[PDB]
């Protein structure tokens, strides 16, 4: 009302308040007579995007809203943040990053590798490397 | 999609740290992998968190040989002098020896209040016709310097304080300040010269500042001391105020 056209990775195509969908800044700038294309969001992932858009309309510690829409798996809190980045909002960007920050608090490393499933590259005299590498930072 | 956190974009894993307390990605975020690490120990993660929480600008232009330190420096500065004009009484303070009439708070004038590059500055502290010296101590450790931040980086200790005497008044503006060991011994003191102490005696607001660096290690407590002594010729009701006083830690 007025309303732009916009095309997932897989196809289908979307339609969205032109001022809602501007909240990205690297669509915003596009605009300056198709569907603009979106290589790296898919279609699930755009809809949630427009949603949290849409929602955010209205805005002049991560609101309780934030927190449920973002009670998703690891991977589409992945593709969310890389959305973001490619579409360039930063709200979104922010919460999503955050969101992932705060799975990281609280965490020995071996508790963070098995949250995320990552190998533990390090010999273990890298490792104590390390260890004397915070020394300065411990009590 | 991404079916590891890994296999987000660099920057986007900076971006990811960020939003870690500090302490918590050295200690514990360094030893995740070795990609963590390499990604922790560049200089832009810190530069930018730096940032984003107002610590630098877009015209940073000084050479900082640690990024990591500088960052938590900045993050815990403030003055750790509590009640250091005189916004809640005495509290905080001990008054080591209160003669006279005593130790009074009393409010700047509107004109007095601009002598201080400082808005918020509306009150000071006055000492009587006898001696009045008041007195607190700083706990490093319980003001967030741990103490190994203290030995390993020996982080500039700034003071200042502000007084106004008269060249005439009846008794002197002093200044003590310690740095003092676990067992409260002392590590290296501040006297302001007296000679540069009259010398700012005129009836108006003056500072007094000073930098210990290079202390040694062990230093866990600031005791700071301040009033008038008495130098037994009458000149007045009252001697030194003095307000506005302060400790920080600073990036060295």
């Amino acid at each position: 009302m007025p309303s732009i056209k916009l095309q997932s990775s897989d196809g289908e195509i979307f339609e969205v308040d032109v001022e809602i969908a501007k909240q990205s800044v690297t669509i915003k700038t596009m605009l300056e007579d198709d569907p603009v294309p979106l290589p790296n969001v898919n279609a699930a992932i755009l809809k949630k995007v427009i949603q949290w858009c849409t929602h955010h309309k209205d805005d002049p510690d991560i609101p309780v809203w934030d927190q449920e829409f973002l009670k998703v798996d690891q991977g589409t809190l992945f593709e969310l943040i890389l959305a973001a980045n490619y579409l360039d909002i930063k709200g979104l960007l922010d919460v999503t990053c955050k969101t992932v920050a705060n799975m990281i608090k609280g965490k020995t490393p071996e508790e963070i590798r098995k949250t995320f499933n990552i190998k533990n590259d390090f010999t273990e005299e890298e490792e104590a490397q390390v260890r004397k590498e915070n020394q300065w930072c411990e009590e | 999609a991404v079916g590891n956190i890994n296999e987000l974009p660099e920057n986007i894993l900076l971006e990811l740290f960020t939003h870690v307390p500090a302490r918590q990605l050295l200690l514990n975020c360094r030893l995740v992998c070795s990609l963590w690490r390499d990604l922790i120990d560049l200089v832009t993660l810190w530069k930018r968190k730096c940032l984003r929480e107002g610590f630098i600008t877009e015209d940073w232009d000084q050479p900082v040989a640690d990024w990591k330190i500088f960052y938590f420096l900045r993050s815990l500065h403030r003055n750790l002098l509590h009640n250091p004009c005189a916004e809640e009484g005495f509290e905080f303070w001990s008054l080591d020896v209160n003669g006279g009439d005593e130790w009074k708070v009393e409010d700047l004038s509107r004109d007095q209040r601009k002598e201080f590059p400082n808005d918020q500055v509306k009150k000071y502290f006055v000492t009587s016709y006898y001696t009045c010296l008041k007195s607190q101590v700083v706990d490093l450790k319980a003001e967030g310097y741990w103490e190994e931040l203290m030995d390993t980086t020996r982080p500039d200790i700034e003071v200042k304080d502000w007084f106004a005497a008269r060249p005439d008044c009846g008794s002197k503006y002093q200044l003590c300040v310690q740095l003092l060991s676990s067992a409260h011994a002392p590590l290296g003191t501040f006297q302001p010269d007296p000679a540069t102490i009259q010398q700012k005696s005129d009836a108006k607001w003056r500072e007094v500042s000073h930098t210990f660096s290079n202390y040694p290690p062990g230093v866990r407590y600031i005791w700071f001391q301040h009033g008038g002594v008495d130098t037994h010729y009458w000149a007045g009701w009252y001697g030194p105020r003095v307000t506005n006083s302060s400790i920080t830690i600073r990036p060295p």
